[PDB]
RNA sequence: GUUACGGCGGUCCAUAGCGGCAGGGAAACGCCCGGUCCCAUCCCGAACCCGGAAGCUAAGCCUGCCAGCGCCGAUGAUACUACCCAUCCGGGUGGAAAAGUAGGACACCGCCGAACAC
C-alpha cells in the first residue's frame, strides 16, 4: 500500500511513450531500468586503511544500506596492492529503495552540483547503461557534510534492459536525467 | 570452348596392393581410383605415356572418355599424387562426370607480363578455385600486365572469365603484387 | 668444469596391471596413476594416490562415460 | 529489426538448475530394490518419479495436476503433502520400501521437504 | 646471419638423416628454384654465402627468397680435452634438410643469368642438388 | 533487508523551500537524517526537512 | 494409439554444436505481481524461499528451414614398419596411418506422465 514518485510514473506515462515510439509487438520488450549500482575505489588502501570504513559510513548514510567490500582478487605491486587488500566499496539498489534513491538523486544533489551543464549522452555502452561518475561526496544532504575529512568521490552506472542507446537515452529522458539535449 | 576429352584404354585391376601397384609401375602402368556420385569406386591401370601426353597437352585438370571394360566412361582428374625426386605419376584420382554439371576446379593462372622498367612482379598464388561446366574447364587464366606501374595489386576479383563461370576464392586476394623495384643496396639486407 | 646435472628419480611402477578381459577378485589392484586419467565407472573405486581398485569381482571393460575412459566391472557367470 | 543482447535468468535458472541436478547426480544412484526419488518443482505444480538407473526406467510417478490431488484447497505445501501419501501408497504397491531422495537440484525447505518429510512419516524408509 | 633470438632448449641431439621430404617439395614464391637431393646440415654461413652470391650475380634488382631458417643447434666441446664431463656449448646453428626439399627461390626475368646464380650458390653448399622451374 | 542490521528507514517529506512545489515519500532517510516538522502530506503525518535548493530553482536543462 | 507438449535418462557423446530465417502457447514449461509466514544476501526478496495467477509467448523452450561458421569420414595410393631375400643400393609376403578427396550430417533411442480416442 505505496507507490514511490518515480515507479508511479514509469508505469502511468513512460511506458506509454515509448510503445508510441518505438513500436513493439510485446509490451514485455518494454525497456526496463532493474538495478543501480555505486563503487568507490579507495586506492589508498596501502596507505589508509581507514578512508575504508570512512567510506563505508558515508556510504551507509547516503543508501541506506551496509555496504560491501570488495577485495583484489590479483596482487599487482607497482601499487603496493596485494591478494586481499580491500581497494573501495560497492551497493546494489533494486525496487522501492533505487527508485527513492533516483528520485533524491535528481531532486536535490544533481541540482547541487556545481555548474552543471549537463551529463553527456555518450556515458552509455552497447545499449544504454549509464556510468557516471562524482569527484566529491559534498552534495547529499543525507551526508552530515561537516565532519568530512577528505573527498571520497564514487562512481554510478545504471543498467536497464534497453537494447539500444537510442532507447537508453529516450527512457532516461522521460525519466529525467539531465542529459545535454543535443 | 571445343574441347576434345581424350581417349585412354584403361582395365580393371586384378590385385590391391603395394606390391602389385610397384610392379604395375615398374611395368609401366599408373594405377588410378574413379568415383563420384557413380557409387562403385573402380581401380585401373592406366599407361603412363599416353597420361603424359593427355596432361602436358591439356593441363591437369582435363576431362577424359575413358574406356572400361569395352564400355566407356567419362572422368575428370581430381587430384594427382607425384613423387618428388622422380617427379613421375603414382596414382590418380578421377571424378566421373555427366555433361551439364557444377564440379569446383583449381587452375593455373599465366602472367603475360612486359612491365614499365622499374618494376617487378611477384606471384602470391600459382591456384584460383572456380566452379564451371564440365567440358568447358579452361587451361590458363590468363593476366596480362602492361603499362601499369608500381604498385597495383591485382586482385583476384579482377580477371576476366568465361560466359558461365565463376569465381569462389574469395576476391581479397593478391594474384599478383607489383613491388617498387630492389635496389643493389636493399638485396643486402634481406634475410641476413 | 662440472655437470651439475646427473639426478633422477627411481620408477614407481605405474601403469595398467589388470586388461581387458581378465578375472580380478577383489580389491585388486588395476591400474596405479598420478591423475584421473582413467576414471572409475560401477563396481569400481578410487584410491587415495588416484589408484584404481575393485569393489566386486568380475572382469573388465575399458569404456568411455561422456569422453573420459572409465573402467568397470561386470557379473562373472556363476557356474 | 528489434534485436535482444543476451541471457535472460529464465535461461540462467535453467541451466543452473540442470548443471547442479547433475551435479548431485554423482552420489546418488539407481536400483529396483532401492530407487531414485526424482522431484521436478515449478511454481504452480509438482511432479515426482521413482526412478531406477540401471535401465534407465521409472516405476512410479506422481503430481499436483491430477484433479485428485487438486480436490485439496490447502495450500502449496497441503497439495505436495497429499502428493508425498500417494506416491507412499504406490511405491508400497508396486514394491517399494527403501529409496533416496533426490531433490532434483533444488534446496531443501518448504515444498520439497514437507511433501518428504509427509512421506518419512507415511512409512518411507529415508 | 642467420639466428634465432632464443630457444627453450639450448641443447638438442642431433637431427635425423632419415626420410625424404613432405614439405617443400613445390616450389613457392619465385619462378626458378634450388632443390636438393641427398641428406645434410646446413648451417648459417653457407646460405650467407649462398645469398651474396646471388646478389652478386644478379647485382640489380630481383628476389631472392630462403626457405630455410637454422634454428637446430649443435655442440663443439673445447679443445684437447678428453671425453666425458659433460656436453660442450652451442656454437654453430644447423638446419636439416631431406631429399627433395627446397631451398632457394629466386625471381629474376632471364632465365640465362638466373640459372647460372643458382649454380653459383650450389658450389657454395656440400649437398648435390639441381634446379626447378615452377612448371609440372 | 537483514541484521548486521542497516540504517534506519522512514519517510521523508522534502518541504521546496524554492517555490513551493514539495516533495513528499517514503525513504531509508530517518532517524539516520531528517527534520523537524512531521507535516501529513497525505492521509498520514511523517518527518520533514526543508529543501534550500532543487530542480525548479536549479536553471539547467530541466530549469531556465 | 497420437499431435509443433512436458520430465527423467542412454550413445564407446558435436552425425547431436554455434549463428541466421519463419513459426507455436488448449492443459503443461515458463516468464511475471508482492514480501504477510518458513527461509536468504559476504550489501541487495537480484539469486535461493514463500504466498498468487492481472498480463505476454518478447525471451527460455519445442517445430521446420540454411551445410555457413565446427564436427564426422571412408575405398585406393603413399610414408613408416615386422619377417625374408640382397656385397653397399634397394627389393618381396603381410599389416597400415596422418593429411587430402568423395561425401555425410541442422541427431538417434528408451520409460513414465499429460492432452487426445476409439
Amino acid at each position: 500500500k505505496a507507490l514511490p514518485r518515480l515507479k508511479q510514473r514509469y508505469r502511468e506515462e513512460i511506458r506509454e511513450a515509448l510503445q508510441q515510439e518505438f513500436n513493439y509487438a510485446n509490451v514485455m520488450q518494454i525497456p526496463g531500468v532493474v538495478k543501480v549500482v555505486v563503487n568507490m575505489g579507495v586506492g589508498d588502501a596501502a596507505r589508509d586503511a581507514k578512508l575504508i570504513n570512512g567510506a563505508i559510513n558515508d556510504l551507509a548514510l547516503i543508501t541506506g544500506q551496509k555496504p560491501e567490500v570488495r577485495r583484489a582478487r590479483k596482487s599487482i605491486a607497482q601499487f603496493k596492492l596485494r591478494e586481499g587488500m580491500p581497494i573501495g566499496a560497492r551497493v546494489t539498489l533494486r525496487g522501492d529503495r533505487m527508485w527513492e534513491f533516483l528520485d533524491r538523486l535528481i531532486s536535490i544533489a544533481l541540482p547541487r552540483i556545481r555548474d552543471f551543464r549537463g551529463l553527456s549522452p555518450k556515458q552509455f555502452d552497447g545499449t544504454g547503461n549509464y556510468t557516471f561518475g562524482l569527484n566529491e561526496q559534498s552534495m547529499f544532504h543525507e551526508i552530515d557534510v561537516d565532519s568530512i575529512d577528505r573527498p571520497r568521490g564514487m562512481d554510478i552506472t545504471v543498467v536497464t534492459t534497453a537494447t539500444n542507446d537510442a532507447e537508453g537515452r529516450a527512457l532516461l529522458r522521460a525519466l529525467g536525467f539531465p542529459f545535454k539535449e543535443n | 570452348t571445343a574441347n576434345i576429352p581424350n581417349k585412354l584404354t584403361a582395365n580393371v585391376r586384378t590385385r590391391t596392393g603395394k606390391g602389385a601397384s610397384r610392379q604395375a609401375r615398374r611395368d609401366g602402368k599408373v594405377p588410378a581410383v574413379l568415383y563420384g556420385h557413380g557409387t562403385d569406386p573402380q581401380h585401373l591401370e592406366l599407361n603412363a605415356r599416353d597420361f603424359a601426353a593427355v596432361l602436358r597437352s591439356h593441363g591437369t585438370n582435363a576431362i577424359l572418355t575413358l574406356d572400361i571394360e569395352g564400355t566407356e566412361q567419362l572422368a575428370l582428374t581430381k587430384a594427382l599424387d607425384v613423387h618428388p625426386i622422380r617427379r613421375n605419376i603414382q596414382h590418380a584420382d578421377l571424378l566421373v562426370v555427366q555433361r551439364g554439371e557444377k564440379v569446383t576446379v583449381e587452375v593455373t593462372v599465366l602472367v603475360e607480363g612486359d612491365a614499365t622498367p622499374g618494376t617487378l612482379v611477384t606471384q602470391d598464388a600459382n591456384t584460383i578455385e572456380i566452379e564451371a561446366e564440365a567440358l568447358s574447364i579452361p587451361e590458363q587464366l590468363t593476366v596480362s600486365v602492361e603499362g601499369v606501374e608500381a604498385g597495383t595489386q591485382i586482385t583476384a576479383g579482377q580477371i576476366s572469365l568465361p560466359e558461365g563461370v565463376n569465381l569462389i576464392s574469395d576476391p581479397e586476394l593478391l594474384v599478383v603484387n607489383v613491388v617498387e623495384a630492389p635496389s643493389a643496396e636493399a638485396l643486402e639486407e634481406e634475410g641476413a | 668444469s662440472s655437470s651439475r646435472n646427473g639426478r633422477d628419480s627411481a620408477a614407481q611402477r605405474l601403469g595398467v596391471k589388470r586388461f581387458g578381459g581378465q578375472v580380478v577378485k577383489a580389491g585388486e589392484i588395476l591400474v596405479r596413476q598420478r591423475g584421473t586419467h582413467f576414471h572409475p565407472g560401477v563396481n569400481v573405486g578410487r584410491g587415495g594416490d588416484d589408484t584404481l581398485f575393485a569393489l566386486a569381482p568380475g572382469a573388465v571393460e575399458f569404456g568411455a562415460k561422456r569422453g573420459r575412459k572409465t573402467v568397470n566391472i561386470v557379473p562373472v557367470a556363476r557356474p | 529489426a528489434h534485436k535482444p543482447v543476451g541471457q535472460n535468468i529464465s535461461e540462467v535458472r535453467r541451466n543452473a538448475r540442470l548443471r547442479r541436478h547433475a551435479r548431485l547426480r554423482k552420489k546418488v544412484a539407481g536400483t529396483a530394490e532401492v530407487p531414485r526419488l526424482v522431484v521436478n518443482r515449478s511454481a504452480r505444480h509438482i511432479h515426482v518419479q521413482l526412478v531406477n538407473d540401471l535401465n534407465g526406467t521409472t516405476l512410479a510417478a506422481a503430481s499436483s495436476i491430477e484433479a485428485d490431488v487438486r480436490a485439496i484447497d490447502g495450500d502449496k505445501k497441503a497439495h505436495s503433502v497429499r502428493v508425498g501419501q500417494l506416491i507412499a501408497e504406490r511405491a508400497k504397491a508396486a514394491g517399494v520400501e527403501t529409496v533416496v531422495f533426490d531433490r532434483g537440484g533444488y534446496t531443501y525447505g518448504g515444498r520439497i521437504a514437507a511433501l518428504a518429510d509427509a512421506a518419512r512419516e507415511a512409512g518411507l524408509k529415508f | 646471419m642467420l639466428i634465432p633470438r632464443k630457444v627453450k632448449h639450448r641443447k638438442q641431439h642431433h637431427p635425423e638423416q632419415r626420410g625424404i621430404a613432405s614439405g617443400g617439395t613445390s616450389v613457392s614464391f619465385g619462378d626458378y628454384g634450388i632443390q636438393a637431393l641427398e641428406h645434410a646440415y646446413i648451417t648459417n654461413r653457407q646460405i650467407e654465402s649462398a645469398r651474396i652470391a646471388i646478389n652478386r650475380h644478379i647485382k640489380r634488382g630481383g628476389k631472392v627468397w630462403i626457405n630455410i631458417f637454422p634454428d637446430r643447434p649443435l655442440t663443439k666441446k673445447p679443445a684437447e680435452t678428453r671425453m666425458g664431463s659433460g656436453k660442450g656449448s652451442p656454437e654453430w646453428w644447423v638446419a636439416n634438410v631431406k631429399p627433395g626439399r627446397v631451398l632457394f627461390e629466386l625471381s629474376y626475368p632471364d632465365e640465362k643469368t638466373a640459372r647460372d646464380a643458382l649454380t653459383r650458390a650450389i658450389h657454395k653448399l656440400p649437398i648435390k642438388a639441381r634446379i626447378v622451374t615452377r612448371e609440372e | 533487508m537483514k541484521p548486521g542490521i542497516h540504517p534506519d528507514y522512514h519517510p521523508v517529506v522534502f518541504q521546496d523551500a524554492a517555490t513551493g512545489a514539495q516533495f513528499l515519500t517514503r525513504s531509508t532517510a530517518t532517524s539516520t537524517r531528517t527534520i523537524e516538522w512531521p507535516t501529513p502530506s497525505g492521509p498520514k503525518t511523517y518527518p520533514l526537512i526543508v529543501v534550500d535548493v532543487t530542480s525548479d530553482s536549479h536553471p539547467f536543462w530541466t530549469g531556465s
